[PDB]
């Protein structure tokens, strides 16, 4: 009766290091509504991130865009992670900026 | 082209954590213009596009109450529905709804929509004819016949023949220099070795409006549906969206597989290759 | 604009 989040991580351009642009955490699919999502910069919480209204697909799954601004860089390494009632412990999405 | 307006409402409950949440967002196309939120700190209808802003101060009221009513009303849904499925009060539950319209590039009605789900399951909907519903179980059946007996369908249907298109064609003129724009697909492939047998070809749609696209690879002209990913259209963040579908190919066999996208923005579907 | 008409379940 409940449906596990699909999560993907992913900048709004493609990544430049030293270039500004935003990291998103795109989680979709799931059911409940109540999901928790961190982005992590070099596994710590950024803080202050912002995300999207509370919306659904078709088969009434929901789906929520995460955010923030970041600067990428070489050895910078971000990540998102997702708690969500379907999970026995919390997945942990790393950035590829090839994906 | 044809256009759509859509409102979707979620309802939560939440015993032990105060009374149930109401939520409602609307979009026009793939563009969010309107929210309402219980939780919010003074509850109101706000505006999430700039052409919606411009709406006078008792379009904002009325939409307010509408929301504020709604609320109370589907706490009561909720209410209703643990006694129709015989549901105890301390769990937490869902009713979803979406309703509007769609038109064509003449703005007349092409078709409308009123359908509800409890618990993420189909729950109760109005057929195309906009006079009849379909309902999923005995308990959405209870609610049928209540909407038969106040001819609840006929109230739907001078809606959505009437103020849902006739605002829609509105917002569509306020909007037209974004929601009358179709932004294309920005499209290139990328090449990833995996081994010295195989490679990823990753064929990349960037920076596009709207949201409906279609990309496949093929393999001597021959679809590979079964051989390729391909992720969820996903929000760039700006209005836009992003996709990508890869293949694994053997070393050396690049030029037997072309990648093929269509969307609205493309006067000709587009032929790619690494 | 929403409809201004709400049905209960």
């Amino acid at each position: 009766i409940q449906r596990t989040p699909k999560i993907q991580v992913y900048s709004r351009h493609p990544a430049e290091n030293g270039k500004s642009n935003f990291l998103n955490c795109y989680v979709s699919g799931f059911h409940p509504s109540d999901i928790e999502v961190d982005l992590l910069k070099n596994g710590e919480r950024i803080e202050k991130v912002e995300h999207s209204d509370l919306s659904f697909s078709k088969d009434w799954s929901f789906y929520l865009l995460y955010y923030t601004e970041f600067t990428p860089t070489e050895k910078d390494e971000y990540a998102c992670r997702v708690n969500h009632v379907t999970l026995s412990q919390p997945k942990i999405v790393k950035w590829d900026r090839d994906m | 082209g044809s256009h759509s307006m859509r409102y979707f409402y979620t309802a939560m409950s939440r015993p032990g954590r105060g009374e149930p949440r109401f939520i409602t967002v609307g979009y026009v196309d793939d563009t969010l213009f309107v929210r309402f939120d219980s939780d919010a700190t003074s509850p109101r209808k706000e505006p999430r596009a700039p052409w919606i802003e411009q709406e006078g101060p008792e379009y904002w009221d009325r939409e307010t109450q509408i929301s504020k009513t709604n609320t109370q009303c589907y706490r009561e849904n909720l209410r209703t529905a643990l006694r129709y499925y015989n549901q105890s009060e301390a769990g937490s539950h869902i009713i979803q709804r979406m309703y509007g319209c769609d038109v064509g590039p003449d703005g007349r009605l092409l078709r409308g929509y009123d359908q509800y789900a409890y618990d993420g399951k189909d729950y109760i909907a109005l057929n195309e004819d906009l006079s009849s519903w379909t309902a999923a179980d005995t308990a959405a059946q209870i609610t049928q016949r209540k909407w038969e007996a106040a001819r609840v369908a006929e109230q739907d249907r001078a809606y959505l023949e009437g103020l849902c298109v006739e605002s829609l064609r509105r917002y569509l003129e306020n909007g037209k220099e974004t929601l009358q724009r179709a932004d294309p697909p920005k499209t290139h492939v990328t090449h990833h070795p995996i081994s010295d047998h195989e490679v990823t070809l990753r064929c990349w749609a960037l920076g596009f409006y709207p949201a409906e696209i279609t990309l496949t690879w093929q393999r001597d002209g021959e679809d590979q549906t079964q051989d390729t990913e391909l992720v969820e259209t996903r929000p760039a963040g700006d209005r836009t969206f992003q996709k990508w579908a890869a293949v694994v190919v053997p070393s050396g066999e690049e030029q037997r597989y072309t990648c093929h996208v269509q969307h609205e923005g493309l006067p000709k579907p587009l032929t790619l290759r690494w | 604009e929403e409809f201004g008409r709400a049905f209960s379940f």
